[PDB]
RNA sequence: ACCCCCGCCGUUAGUUGCCAGCGGUUCGGCCGGGCACUCUAACGGGACUGCCCGCGAAAGCGGGAGGAAGGAGGGGACGACGUCUGGUCAGCAUGGCCCUUACGGCCUGGGCGACACACGUGCUACAAUGCCCACUACAAAGCGAUGCCACCCGGCAACGGGGAGCUAAUCGCAAAAAGGUGGGCCCAGUUCGGAUUGGGGUCUGCAACCCGACCCCAUGAAGCCGGAAUCGCUAGUAAUCGCGGAUCAGC
């Protein structure tokens, strides 16, 4: 079950609750940021890449 | 629990099913997938069975069952007791 | 640490009676941080020692602490075969860091029910010479002098 | 008792609001 | 009188304000300076590896800074060349009165 | 066997005095100190007797208590194990019911360990 | 007319207002004991000018914000010392030494990911 | 008391108790054997028993592999004795001088 | 070492932030007015064992001064060749092996929440340095346009109905709590403790039986400081108190 549940979740649903945010990237379930359409995996890629603008390691 | 200001439950496809019976008398099987469902004074003497995730269970209800919802007695796990 | 010795910390004189001495002591009052609670106490105790024996609390806590400070102990040692009980003198420091400790420790021991008696009390008792306090140190000076056999044993 | 929901106290611990809390 | 600088970088943000703050002093007539506005920190934390290992995350951020510049005696001579005004990429510019 | 059936601590406030009968808390404490005039703060062993059959009139008349309560949830419990629904299945078992987690705890509805 | 240090401490900052005078002392609009009433703490808040003989003969009109009740009165401890040596400067010496004259940086330690608070670890076991 | 894990196998509790049993040689010491943990695995090599127990004066850590998992079983014993023995002996080396 | 934060200072910058002095002051820095100060967020400065003395062949070490900071200033980011045939084919990518009206695909329901037991991490406690009601203060970092919601009201309350402000240094979440003045409890399995249960409501949601959080009445357990064993922490740390955020309809 895999690009079979991607597919499910870019469909809009049967009842409004089941919108659940799947990575836009990987497809991953779970650990996904509203604010990038990614999961933490996908999320730490890119932003190391430098595809992630204004995105930068915080060191405090 | 459910808010009072919504109104007390049933599926509809159950709630028709229930008053079909009331029009031609009681009473039948009635097979349901519907334990969400509040059990209504509308129910009593009727015989429905509920599924709890594998059976169809046989259920008869009372006066004394009113405010329960439908999967209160077809329960789901099976537990003997442990050794 | 291994390294170099660790540094005696510097207390700030308290802002009733300006004594290095006196800080100290109400911090080992101190519970979860709430210093204030602790001041309060240490102070509310005077209060006590004041009425309750009409002189200087500052004088009488002194005397509690020179009547508490234990002079030898002992501290355990291996050798050979068998842990024996080796007789030592208290560094100065010690002498007041456990004599503070015991204070108000024996203080806590007690029956009368606000800690702002209490502290009063055994400050009181152990400044004559009674108190559970010095009960402490009095045992560990005798398990001191007992054992003076294991002295060259010392390090 | 940071955990009965019956106090001042505790209505603060279990982020609530009630009869015991009111804002 | 007012525009308002949101970006992501600030050696851009900083480096147009300080144009604005050059094109409308030059061109008449007054400008309170560019005021350098508290940055609303998006932050992000993510365990570093895959599968398992939670005690070892990186730690991520999003600075957006803010600006802020005011043309005080306004006069169009200056609002006419603005619309001549060249702004980078990462800098979005707002302008109300 | 005073009020309302059990004979409250004397020598305590009568508020909290009250407390000591089943069926009263903190709550109905306040509420029939009010509706009968007395200080929450005098203790019951100071008590007019005026006083004793002004507090005892409105609690036994207005809630159910002591007895009649235990029976309430008694038989309240006894329906709800009778008819046959899972609220009551867990209550014949000795089990928890508000679904709660029996891998581990659950002691109290348990009680102190049975070893395998 | 006026003297002004800045005294900083954790998040607290003081601003202190010195005016010559009876001595008195005010914090953001309020009475200095008024103010910290019950905090044995205070009466070293004012102690730098104790330092150097000034108690009575000077006035205090203080703003402070942020921090904790008392880091407030530690920043007031350097923000009147530092604004007695800008009225004195022959003040160096009988403030220094008595270290008012400095800020301690002791803040926060940061709380770090796989910790439990700045250093307090989490607990594990071997069996 | 004692817990085992048997990963990714399936195992029954005739096997468990064995283990138990096993384990059991180590009593001899007459320590005390602190939640003894047992871990049985299956390489592609033959099986693993690993094992992590505390007593009063150490640990245990123990890997037995073999193609045989009773004797892999055993071979766990065998070292946890061992190092067992040397926990409690070990001591006495030195007594004099 | 070069990068970030905090610590001191200067430059630039003055609204939505600041208010020392004048004027009003509708009694709200509310307005005039100003950027002093506070801050804000950018740019530099500064510390280098440089100076002094001594010890030193030297590198360095001991110590004093000046300084906000002194010997690596406190914290962070950063992890050598490699090791554990360490972890992940379930994030992903991937060789090969395997399924093909099914080992794929869709849905309702159940399960992932099972409970004789064992272990790990933790929350709240066992109380008077404490618990409760009232009244009174002081943070910081964040988030907030089917969002945060002032304030008005019905409500014991959860909440509900109204309804203003803010793309937010303005408007809101917001109360910070410990703490402070006061009053009750008077050593009791209790005014400790808040599990368990009965009953009545609120909200989200197509739906809260399985299985949601919340409020209120009632119930008011174990528990009197914990065996063998054993974890953390060297300073703004440990301890203790609250606050935000991510994910998220709710939890
Ligand atoms: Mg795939
Ligand atoms: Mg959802
Ligand atoms: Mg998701
Ligand atoms: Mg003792
Ligand atoms: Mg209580
Ligand atoms: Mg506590
Ligand atoms: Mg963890
Ligand atoms: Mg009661
Ligand atoms: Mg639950
Ligand atoms: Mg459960
Ligand atoms: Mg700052
Ligand atoms: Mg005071
Ligand atoms: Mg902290
Ligand atoms: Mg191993
Ligand atoms: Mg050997
Ligand atoms: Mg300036
Ligand atoms: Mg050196
Ligand atoms: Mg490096
Ligand atoms: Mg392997
Ligand atoms: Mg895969
Ligand atoms: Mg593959
Ligand atoms: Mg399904
Ligand atoms: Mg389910
Ligand atoms: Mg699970
Ligand atoms: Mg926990
Ligand atoms: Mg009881
Ligand atoms: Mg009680
Ligand atoms: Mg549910
Ligand atoms: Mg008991
Ligand atoms: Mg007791
Ligand atoms: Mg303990
Ligand atoms: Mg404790
Ligand atoms: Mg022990
Ligand atoms: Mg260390
Ligand atoms: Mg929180
Ligand atoms: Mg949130
Ligand atoms: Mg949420
Ligand atoms: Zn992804």
């Amino acid at each position: 079950a895999r690009k079979a549940l991607i597919e499910k979740a870019k469909r809009t649903p049967k009842f409004k609750v089941r919108a659940y945010t799947r990575c836009v990237r990987c497809g991953r379930a779970r650990s996904v940021y509203r604010f990038f359409g990614l999961c933490r995996i996908c999320l730490r890629e890119l932003a190391h890449k430098g595809q992630l603008p204004g995105v930068r390691k915080a060191s405090w | 629990p459910r808010s009072l200001k919504k109104g007390v439950f049933v599926d509809d496809h159950l709630l028709e099913k229930v008053l079909e019976l009331n029009a031609k008398g009681e009473k039948r099987l009635i097979k349901t997938w519907s334990r969400r469902s509040t059990i209504v004074p509308e129910m009593v003497g009727h015989t429905i069975a509920v599924y709890n995730g594998k059976q169809h269970v046989p259920v008869y209800i009372t006066e004394n069952m009113v405010g329960h919802k439908l999967g209160e007695f077809a329960p789901t796990r099976t537990y003997r007791g442990h050794g | 640490a291994r390294r170099r010795r660790a540094e005696v910390r510097q207390l700030q004189p308290d802002l009733v009676y300006g004594d290095v001495l006196v800080t100290a002591f109400i911090n080992k009052i101190m519970r979860d941080g709430k210093k204030n609670l602790a001041a309060r106490i240490f102070y509310d105790a005077c209060k006590i020692i004041q009425e309750k024996t009409g002189q200087e609390p500052l004088k009488v806590f002194k005397q509690a602490v020179e009547n508490v400070k234990p002079r030898m102990e002992v501290r355990s040692r291996r050798v050979g075969g068998a842990n024996y009980q080796v007789p030592m003198e208290v560094s100065p420091r010690r002498q007041q860091s456990l004599a503070l400790r015991w204070l108000v420790q024996a203080a806590n021991q007690r029956p009368e029910r606000r800690a702002a008696v209490r502290i009063a009390h055994e400050l009181m008792d152990a400044a004559e010479g009674k108190g559970g306090a010095v009960k402490k140190k009095e045992d560990v000076e005798r398990m001191a002098e007992a054992n003076r056999a294991y002295a060259h044993y010392r390090w | 008792g940071k955990g009965d929901r019956r106090t001042r106290r505790g209505k603060i611990w279990r982020g609530t609001y009630g009869k015991y809390r009111p804002r | 009188i007012r525009i308002k600088l949101r970006g992501f970088d600030h050696k851009t943000l900083d480096a147009s304000a300080q144009k604005i703050v050059e094109a409308a002093r030059r061109s008449g007539a007054q400008v309170s300076g560019p005021i350098p506005l508290p940055t609303r920190v998006r932050r992000f934390t993510v365990i570093r590896g895959p599968f398992k290992h939670k005690d070892s995350r990186e730690h991520f951020e999003l600075r957006t800074h803010n600006r802020l510049v005011d043309i005080i005696n306004p006069n169009r001579k200056t609002i006419e060349q603005l619309m001549t005004l060249d702004l980078p990429t990462g800098v979005e510019i707002e302008i109300k009165t | 066997a005073r009020i309302a059936g059990v004979e409250i601590p004397r020598n305590k406030r009568v508020d909290v005095a009250l407390t000591y009968i089943y069926g009263i808390g903190k709550a109905r404490a306040k509420e029939a100190l009010e509706k009968t005039g007395i200080n929450p703060a005098t203790r019951v062993k100071d008590l007019t007797e005026a006083e004793v059959v002004r507090l005892r009139e409105y609690v036994e008349n207005t809630w159910k208590l002591e007895g009649e309560l235990r029976a309430e949830v008694a038989a309240n419990i006894k329906r709800l194990m009778d008819i046959g629904c899972y609220r009551g299945l867990r209550h014949r078992r000795g089990l928890p019911v508000r679904g709660q987690r029996t891998r581990t705890n659950a002691r109290t509805r348990k009680g102190p360990r049975k070893t395998v | 007319e006026q003297y002004y240090g800045t005294g900083r401490r954790k998040e607290a900052v003081a601003r202190v207002f010195l005016r010559p005078g009876n001595g008195k002392v005010t914090v953001n609009g309020q009475d200095f004991n008024e103010y910290f009433q019950g905090l044995v703490r205070a009466v070293a808040a004012l102690e730098p000018l104790r330092a150097v003989d000034a108690l009575g003969h000077f006035d205090a009109y203080i703003t402070v914000r942020g921090g904790g009740k008392s880091g407030q009165i530690d920043a007031i401890k350097l923000g009147i010392a530092r604004a007695l040596v800008q009225y004195n400067p022959d003040y160096r010496a009988k403030l220094k030494p008595l270290g008012f004259l400095t800020r301690d940086a002791r803040v926060v330690e940061r709380k770090k990911y796989g910790k439990h608070k700045a250093r307090r670890a989490p607990q594990y076991s071997k069996r | 008391t004692m817990n085992i894990t048997s990963k990714q196998m399936e195992i029954t509790p005739a096997i468990r108790q064995h283990v138990a049993d096993r384990l059991a040689k180590l009593e001899k010491w007459q320590t005390h054997l602190i939640n003894p943990h047992i871990i049985l695995s299956k390489e592609p090599q033959g099986f693993v028993a690993d094992a992590t127990i505390n007593t009063p004066n150490g640990v245990l850590v123990a890997s037995g592999k073999h193609e045989d998992m009773y004797t892999a079983i055993n071979e766990l014993i065998n070292k946890l004795e061992r190092q067992l023995n040397k926990l409690q002996h070990k001591g006495e080396a030195r007594r004099a001088a």
